[PDB]
């Protein structure tokens, strides 16, 4: 039944504080161990801490004690806190669930939990000290846009409009040291992009 | 209507809620997040652990009981059929496991009106499984109180003023204290209870134990059932 | 803090096959060991914990075996429900510790990148100069792209995508980054690959 409801974030800039929820549907928070958990991408997993059922904190030392997990019962939320943020800190967020530990109903004892069983489909924060900016578009035998120096990452190529229809092959972004990405999408014309948030196409 | 996903709309619930005294237990009912924890504190400690109590000795023999059942050790009243004109919302009924009993006529019908109707019931007569229906019964006044009935629960002997009525199993009191005897609802030991949804609502005070798997045994067949102990 | 390792870091498998992944920790862990499947843009998934118990819903392909320092992930039949990245976690001590993952991919014959290239635009070096270097339908993800204006480093990045399900293939980008440009007029790009036994170099001159 349990679920978990992550929502998302917004543009971040170093040194900013970083708070995300998540929403427990289908059940209470009681009794439970919850946690958080991030993804770099393209790299993998790492385990930010915990809360207990009675809202005792662990924290991981990674974090230099500028991280902040609590659990808001009145709304049924948890939620994550993380100042002095730096473009590092560039990650999915995913909020987990303890598997509930097996209980010996005569000894009275368990194995303290630390498998994540229920997980909320995570949450892109990027993190990045530049300000939004826009697509810069540019262009034998028997082509492509290399658009670049975007602020935001949700960006889309499609070539001749919806007559991309198959056997075409789309590239993941890139940053640069200009702290501004950039991406490339090849063609087996002219293409349109969708950077929604530039309002830039 | 008015719709929250579930667990407690049904047209066999009985909605027969007076918060008059604006006491909040509605937003309970409505969503199970939400619980009352204040008092805990003073309640709990008039609940005393098992060891405290005398130890048992010689038969079982059953007994009949109080106001309030947030102890492991309240002696539950034995279940009979009470008017839904008494109920507020679900009403849980423990195999050992969490089930939910709905409105009915006099005559095991069932009935689909909210407990409007005179005739609407919760029959909640119980026998003690595996030859039987349920351990007991919990559910809501329609003040906001939480209600339990159950049993008959246990005698297992003893003297002094210490002496110990088991609800539960507590095999440690006496050998022949066990859950399939003597037990008379939601307490499976004297330390766990079985988790249901509106468990936060009706025993307010377990709102930070920690939920486990649990396993037992009645009459020689496995449950395997989620129950919070702290 | 407890180092959790893991081997191989990808594995290149076929339906039918029993493919057994071990995962390796700095200090013994005990049983406290728990497997997960991560599928791309998806959650972690929960499949073993205590290094044999497999938690619900999971299929019996998945077996868990191991203690102490060592411990290992079975599927004893692949199926196409079985391709992902695969997670070690310990729960011996905090701060809880993952395993870098392990790639499980689809199997194809060995195929050879279709490279192409392709040169700045002049409204670039008008506005920096940007070289671009293409890999297409190349089979397996293991290839090497190197620039070289007559050796380059600290001016490439490069992507890949995911394996195409209707060719189990994978494709790569390259990208090189005015006056540097216009110093040295012939540019190459050279691609190393299993299916090339030829490696191959792709020029240009301004
Ligand atoms: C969540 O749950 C909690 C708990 O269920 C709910 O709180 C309860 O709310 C009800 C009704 O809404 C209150 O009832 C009223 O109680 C007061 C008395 O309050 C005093 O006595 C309490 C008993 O004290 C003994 O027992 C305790 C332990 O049980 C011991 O500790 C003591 O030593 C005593 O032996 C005591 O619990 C109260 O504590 C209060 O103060 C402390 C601060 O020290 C707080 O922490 C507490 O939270 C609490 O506030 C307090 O000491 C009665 O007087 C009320 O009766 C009048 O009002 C009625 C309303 O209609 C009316 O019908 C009555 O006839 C009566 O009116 C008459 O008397 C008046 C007296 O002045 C006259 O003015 C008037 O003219 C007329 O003559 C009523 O009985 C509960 O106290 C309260 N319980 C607690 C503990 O909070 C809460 O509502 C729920 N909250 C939410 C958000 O839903
Ligand atoms: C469930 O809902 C129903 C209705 O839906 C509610 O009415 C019920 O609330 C009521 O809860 C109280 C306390 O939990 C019940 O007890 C009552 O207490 C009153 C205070 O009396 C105390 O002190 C006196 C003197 O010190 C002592 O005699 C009592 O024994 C008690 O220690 C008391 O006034 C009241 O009735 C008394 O007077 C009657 C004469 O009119 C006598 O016949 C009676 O014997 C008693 O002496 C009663 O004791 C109250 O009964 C209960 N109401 C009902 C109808 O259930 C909600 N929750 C609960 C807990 O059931
Ligand atoms: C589930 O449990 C409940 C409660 O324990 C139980 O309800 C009770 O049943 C008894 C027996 O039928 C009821 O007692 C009768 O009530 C009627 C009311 O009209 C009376 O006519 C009965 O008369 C008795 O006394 C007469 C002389 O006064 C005798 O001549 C006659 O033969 C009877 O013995 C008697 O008072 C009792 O009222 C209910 N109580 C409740 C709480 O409703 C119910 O039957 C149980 N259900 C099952 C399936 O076991
Ligand atoms: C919700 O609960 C309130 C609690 O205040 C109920 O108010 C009650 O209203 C009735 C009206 O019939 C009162 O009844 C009379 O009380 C006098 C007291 O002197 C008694 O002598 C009479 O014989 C008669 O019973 C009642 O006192 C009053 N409050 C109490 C103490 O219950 C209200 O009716 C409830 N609303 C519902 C039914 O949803
Ligand atoms: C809350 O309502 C939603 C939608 O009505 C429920 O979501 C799905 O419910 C079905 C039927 O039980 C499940 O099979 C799905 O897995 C649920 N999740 C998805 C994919 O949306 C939801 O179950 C309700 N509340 C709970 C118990 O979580
Ligand atoms: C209240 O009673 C009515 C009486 O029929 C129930 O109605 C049926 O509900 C099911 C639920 O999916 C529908 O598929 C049927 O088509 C309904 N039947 C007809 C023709 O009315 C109703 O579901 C009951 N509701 C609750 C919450 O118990
Ligand atoms: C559940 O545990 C929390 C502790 O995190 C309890 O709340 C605290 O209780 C202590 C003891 O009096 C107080 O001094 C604190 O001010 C309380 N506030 C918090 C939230 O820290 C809470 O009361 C417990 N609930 C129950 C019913 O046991
Ligand atoms: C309850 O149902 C019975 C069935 O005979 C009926 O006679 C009675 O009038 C009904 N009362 C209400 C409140 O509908
Ligand atoms: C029980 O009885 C004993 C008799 O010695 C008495 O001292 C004690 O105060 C009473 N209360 C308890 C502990 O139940």
């Amino acid at each position: 039944q349990v679920q978990l409801q992550q929502w998302g974030a917004g543009l971040l800039k170093p040194s900013e504080s970083l708070s995300l929820t998540c929403v427990v549907y289908g059940g209470s928070f009681s009794g439970y161990y919850w946690s958080w958990i991030r993804q770099p991408p393209g790299k993998g997993l790492e385990w930010i801490g915990e809360i207990n059922p009675t809202g005792s904190t662990n924290y991981n030392p990674s974090l230099n004690s500028r991280v902040t997990i609590s659990v808001d019962r009145s709304k049924n939320h948890l939620s994550l806190k993380l100042s002095s943020v730096t473009a590092a800190d560039t990650a999915v967020y995913f909020c987990a669930r303890f598997l509930p530990p097996d209980y010996d109903l005569l000894t009275d004892y368990f194995d303290p939990p630390g498998a994540f069983d229920i997980w909320g489909q995570g949450t892109m924060v990027t993190v990045s000290s530049a300000s939004t900016k826009g697509p810069s578009v540019f262009p034998s035998g028997g082509l492509g846009c290399l658009v670049k120096d975007y602020f935001p990452e949700p960006v889309t190529v499609s070539w001749n409009s919806g007559a991309l229809t198959s056997g075409v092959h789309t590239f993941p972004a890139v940053l640069q040291s200009s702290g501004l990405y950039s991406l490339s999408s090849v063609v087996t014309y002219i293409c349109n992009v969708n950077h929604k948030p530039s309002n830039t196409k | 209507l008015i719709n929250t996903n579930g667990s407690w709309h049904i047209n066999r619930t009985a909605l027969n809620c007076n918060d008059s005294l604006h006491t909040g237990f509605l937003a309970a009912l409505f969503y199970t997040h939400k619980f009352n924890a204040s008092g805990c504190p003073e309640r709990m400690a008039h609940c005393r652990p098992i060891d405290e109590f005398a130890q048992g000795w010689g038969p079982i023999t059953y007994a009949e009981g109080d106001q309030r059942p947030y102890c492991w050790h309240y002696a539950p009243r034995q279940c009979g059929t009470i008017p839904a004109s008494q109920v507020c919302g679900p009403v849980y009924c423990f195999t050992p496991s969490p089930v939910v009993v709905g409105t009915t006529d006099r005559f095991g019908a069932p009935t689909y009106t909210w407990g409007e109707n005179e005739t609407d019931v919760l029959i909640l007569n119980n026998t003690r499984p595996p030859q039987g229906n349920w351990f007991g019964c919990t559910w809501m006044n329609s003040t906001g109180f939480t209600k339990t009935c159950g049993g008959p629960p246990c005698n297992i002997g003893g003297v002094g003023n210490n002496t110990l009525t088991c609800p539960t199993d507590c095999f440690r009191k006496h050998p022949e204290a066990t859950y399939t005897k003597c037990g008379s609802g939601p307490w499976l030991t004297p330390r766990c209870l079985v988790d249901y949804p509106y468990r936060l609502w009706h025993y307010p005070c377990t709102v930070n134990f920690t939920i486990f798997k649990v396993r037992m045994y009645v009459g020689g067949v496995e449950h395997r059932l989620n129950a919070a102990c702290n | 803090d407890i180092h959790m390792t893991q081997s191989p870091f990808s594995l290149s498998a076929s339906v039918g096959d029993r493919v057994t992944i071990t995962c390796r920790a700095s200090q013994s862990i005990s049983g406290w060991l728990a497997w997960y499947q991560q599928k791309v843009g998806n959650a972690p998934k929960l499949l073993i914990y205590k290094a044999s118990s497999l938690e619900s819903g999971v299929p019996s392909r998945f077996s868990g075996s191991g203690s102490g320092t060592e411990f290992t992930l079975s599927i004893s039949s692949l199926q196409p429900d079985d391709f992902a990245t695969y997670y070690c976690q310990q729960y011996n001590s905090y701060p809880f510790t993952f395993g870098p993952g392990t790639k499980v991919d689809m199997k194809r014959t060995v195929a050879a990148p279709s490279v192409f290239i392709f040169p700045p635009s002049d409204e670039q070096l008008k506005s920096t100069a940007s070289v671009v270097c293409l890999l297409n339908n190349f089979y397996p993800r293991e290839a090497k792209v190197q620039w070289k204006v007559d050796l380059q480093s600290g001016n490439s990045q490069e992507s890949v995508t995911e394996q195409d399900s209707k060719d189990s293939t994978y494709s790569l980008s390259s990208t090189l980054t005015k006056a540097d440009y216009e110093k040295h007029k012939v540019y190459a790009c050279e691609v190393t690959h299993q299916g090339l036994s030829s490696p191959v170099t792709k020029s240009f001159n301004r």
